[PDB]
């Protein structure tokens, strides 16, 4: 589940 | 073999206008080209005009040709067999042609028929393309192997099956040996086409791996960016396959890819910062990376710099791409990390002092950045240097510059954890003011960094909320009439964690005031067929938990639609299953969230939602979603099942005999959800049956029992397993008693660390009565107890009692030093509380 922010991600 | 001359200056002039600067003259020809579609005779002349006629020029051709090639992407199943074989004919006799646009015209019609027609309907082209590449001429050979790297690209899986032979038996050995090649463009199709192969570990490259290796190891230095770039795929993807052939030779790949790393051309850099992710996964890596550290560290602190392209296009969605050199390196940060913890505080701090306080705010961003992507694997050693680096960050919300702002809220939200464990003045206070202040920032990237982060800084905070709840719903209210479309999402999430946070505190008048209307809006402005109910109605299910009986007032209208959004989802389905010709198959989501909304509100609502329930289908749909394909919606189905069992048992308890068969049966780990959500349906069902729960213990109790001795299984599943046993066990203690033995040890490793709360009650009145009708179930492992029973701290009085007897009882009966010799295995804490708390 993915809704917030990140400036990146471990899993592209 | 036909041109025909009347139709052949037709076309040559309606090719014309098709390249006219107007759209009016543009729009109107291209309608009236491809509807010359219906003729099976036109797409001859298009080829014609590509490679026959030499009298038109070049543009014109390619043109018509790329026509001919939109008209294989559509309209290729109604394509006339002479025709196919003559465009084939064509292609391949000219597939090198002089003249590097039609070349390349040329080169994408046979990439586009080959990838159409899958690869039985051209068997002639393989093997003619191997053969072109030993031309002695360039153009044909360059033109053979791009045309190879494309099928190769679109067809890897399809080249590897039966479908078409195993032809990469002959192919793998065959561009190996292009990699001498004495052309840069040709290496370059080689490795490419090569390293298409590699992830799927096709077997026809894993006899050939040591002359791959050593042909590419032999390519690594080459000059052109695009070879150089391919080595570093291959050799990133050979981490992953062939990890044994790679260790050997490790120190001199890592060294190379450091170089590599800081490239001069901007896709090889990213290309080679992929292999520190990938290493990072690998278990070898912890050891045979401590030595190239303190070179790695500034290598990606210096990627997470802002690319100064990146500046403009942030401050349509205004967004960079996916995936960029800063976010792979401060990905990989991220993961080494995790797997040096404190270990990597001694190579990254010096750099944090000079980065955090640099006056150039780029600079000064990325220090922010790293803070941040160092905060969850360097955790415990940052600890120390926290109670100064949080107001500093806390100013820099106030920083000129929206990307500072961005970040630093980021930041802080990764640390939210500690700042909760400290006297909320100091810390959280002010970071709340500041951060509901930046929810609502003229920035639409801060306000989303704003807004996250203040969801994380709730789920943190919990009730320590409870008092700032008038200005904080003030500000999410008013976002809420403010916040464009994507921000929206985000607030969404704001609300819902905010009430699952708070809880029943959020039922007051004052508040539901604020919070109810404009969500009523949205509610009654959306049409059922309308996908932003999801995030609503998800929101709406957090909000009804949290009012209880202050949702009263909606809860009619609402459990309504939830109802009808799960019928219309059910039946839209049959009519597709039956008639898939007529009607489209539903989005299930519709159906989830429905039954998402419908939980929060038989919880929210406990026994008043009894009328509405029983006025209702909501039984006979919901057996209809537990047998649903869709797991998620078998996992929606399962969890208000479980509410409604505790809500209004009375309404349910005719459908047991129904519903446990299928409970039974989605006790699958696969479906790690599904199988958590049904091990909680059939505990709290087993509470309500009571003695009745007797004929389903033998179909379920030694899945339970294998489930939770089954290794890597998550730790919440585990938890509900081991509830559900308990429960079990309490209202059929002689049916579960036997198995003591089997579960005790888990149940216990899972349960000590879990809150006290009702569903920990419930599952320790039951391994109680398990244990005084069979005490030898625990008897061999009465250690594991001893530390569960005290990892309660406020116990109600007769299940401490009842701890208390079962103690007292193998102490009494073991004898006076036995329990010695058994209580010197106890920590410290373990032995005193049994001291204190139950008398040893």
């Amino acid at each position: 589940p993915r809704v917030r922010y990140n400036p990146y991600t471990t899993r592209p | 073999w036909k041109p025909d001359e009347q139709g052949l200056q037709q076309i040559l002039q309606l090719l014309k206008e098709s390249q006219s600067p107007d759209t009016t003259i543009q729009r109107t020809v291209q309608q009236k080209l491809e509807q010359l579609n219906q003729y099976p005779d036109f797409n001859n002349y298009l080829i014609f005009v590509l490679t026959k006629l030499k009298s038109e020029d070049e543009p014109t051709r390619s043109l018509s040709g790329l026509i001919l090639k939109n008209n294989v992407k559509a309209h290729f199943q109604n394509f006339p067999n002479g025709v196919t074989d003559f465009i084939k004919s064509e292609c391949l006799n000219n597939i090198g042609d002089s003249s590097p646009l039609i070349r390349a015209t040329v080169g994408i019609l046979i990439t586009t028929i080959a990838s159409k027609g899958e690869l039985q309907n051209w068997p002639d082209l393989l093997p003619k393309l191997c053969s072109l590449l030993d031309s002695e001429d360039y153009n044909t050979c360059e033109g053979a192997f791009g045309a190879l790297q494309k099928i190769c690209e679109d067809s890897a899986e399809i080249l590897d099956s039966d479908v078409l032979d195993r032809p990469l038996n002959i192919m793998i050995p065959k561009f190996l040996q292009f990699f001498k090649h004495s052309s840069p463009k040709i290496r370059s199709h080689a490795v490419a086409c090569v390293n298409q192969f590699i992830i799927s570990r096709t077997q026809a490259l894993m006899l050939h791996i040591d002359s791959f290796i050593e042909n590419l190891f032999a390519l690594a230095g080459d000059e052109e960016p695009e070879v150089r770039k391919n080595v570093c795929r291959a050799l990133v993807m050979l981490l992953e396959v062939r990890m044994d052939r790679l260790l050997p030779h490790m120190h001199n790949i890592v060294e190379y890819m450091l170089q590599r790393t800081q490239d001069q051309d901007e896709n090889v850099a990213l290309e080679a910062c992929e292999f520190w992710l990938t290493l990072a996964e690998q278990p070898i890596c912890k050891d045979v990376l401590v030595r190239h550290l303190p070179k790695l560290i500034p290598v990606l602190v210096n990627g997470m710099k802002y690319s100064d392209i990146d500046i403009i296009l942030l401050k349509d969605d205004d967004t960079i791409s996916d995936w960029n050199l800063r976010k792979c390196s401060a990905a990989a940060l991220d993961v080494l990390a995790n797997v040096y913890r404190d270990e990597l505080l001694p190579h990254i701090l010096p750099l944090l002092k000079e980065l955090l306080f640099h006056h150039e705010w780029v600079v000064k961003e990325s220090g922010i950045l790293v803070l941040g992507a160092i905060a969850e694997g360097c955790m415990q050693g940052m600890i120390p240097y926290l109670p100064e680096l949080i107001p500093h960050l806390i100013q820099c919300l106030s920083d000129k510059k929206a990307l500072v702002r961005s970040i630093t809220c980021w930041t802080l939200s990764r640390y939210a954890h500690w700042v909760v464990s400290q006297p909320p003045d100091t810390y959280l206070k002010p970071l709340m003011t500041e951060l509901l202040k930046r929810i609502l920032d003229s920035n639409k990237r801060v306000q989303e960094a704003a807004c996250s982060a203040f969801a994380t800084l709730e789920e943190e905070a919990c009730t320590e909320l409870v008092p700032y709840l008038a200005y904080i719903l003030d500000t999410l209210v008013f976002a809420f009439s403010k916040y464009q479309h994507k921000n929206l999402l985000i607030l969404y999430d704001a609300i819902g964690t905010l009430a699952d946070s708070v809880g029943h505190h959020l039922n007051k008048p004052e508040y539901i005031q604020m919070l109810m209307p404009p969500l009523i809006q949205k509610w009654n402005m959306l049409k059922d067929e309308d996908k932003d109910l999801f995030p609503l109605l998800e929101c709406l299910s957090s909000v009804a938990t949290a009012l209880q009986s202050g949702f009263l007032p909606y809860c009619e209208p609402v459990y309504q639609r939830c109802v009808n959004l799960v019928q219309k989802t059910l039946a839209q389905a049959m009519l597709n299953n039956a008639q898939p010709d007529q009607y489209e198959a539903p989005d299930k989501d519709f159906m989830i969230v429905a039954l998402d909304l419908l939980s929060g509100l038989a919880e929210g609502l406990g026994g008043n939602i009894e009328q509405l329930v029983a006025r209702s289908n909501i039984l006979t749909l919901m057996y209809q979603c537990m047998q649903d394909k869709m797991p998620e919606v078998r996992q929606s189905s399962f969890a208000l099942l479980g509410d409604l069992t505790k809500a209004c048992f009375q309404h349910v308890k005719p459908c047991i005999a129904d519903f446990m068969p299928i409970l039974g049966t989605n006790l699958n780990p696969e479906f790690i959800s599904v199988c958590n959500n049904a091990t909680w349906a059939i505990g709290e069902i087993s509470i309500q049956m009571g003695i009745e729960m007797q004929p389903y213990i033998p179909m379920v109790l030694h899945q339970l029992v294998e489930i939770i001795n089954r290794p890597n299984t998550p730790k919440t599943l585990l938890e509900n397993t081991a509830i559900t046993i308990g429960r079990l066990g309490y209202v059929c203690p002689q049916e579960v008693a036997p198995m003591l033995q089997q579960f005790i040890r888990p149940w216990c490793t899972s349960l000590r660390n879990i809150r006290d709360n009702e569903e920990k009650d419930s599952a320790f009145r039951g391994i109680c009565t398990m244990i005084s009708v069979n005490p030898s179930g625990v008897i061999q492992d009465f250690i594991f107890f001893c530390d569960a029973v005290a990892s309660w701290i406020n116990p109600k009085d007769d299940l401490r009692d009842m701890f208390c007897k079962i103690l007292h009882g193998f102490k009494n009966q073991v004898g006076d030093e036995n329990w010695r010799r058994f209580s010197d295995q106890f920590p410290l804490p373990l032995k005193e509380r049994l001291a204190a708390f139950y008398g040893v």
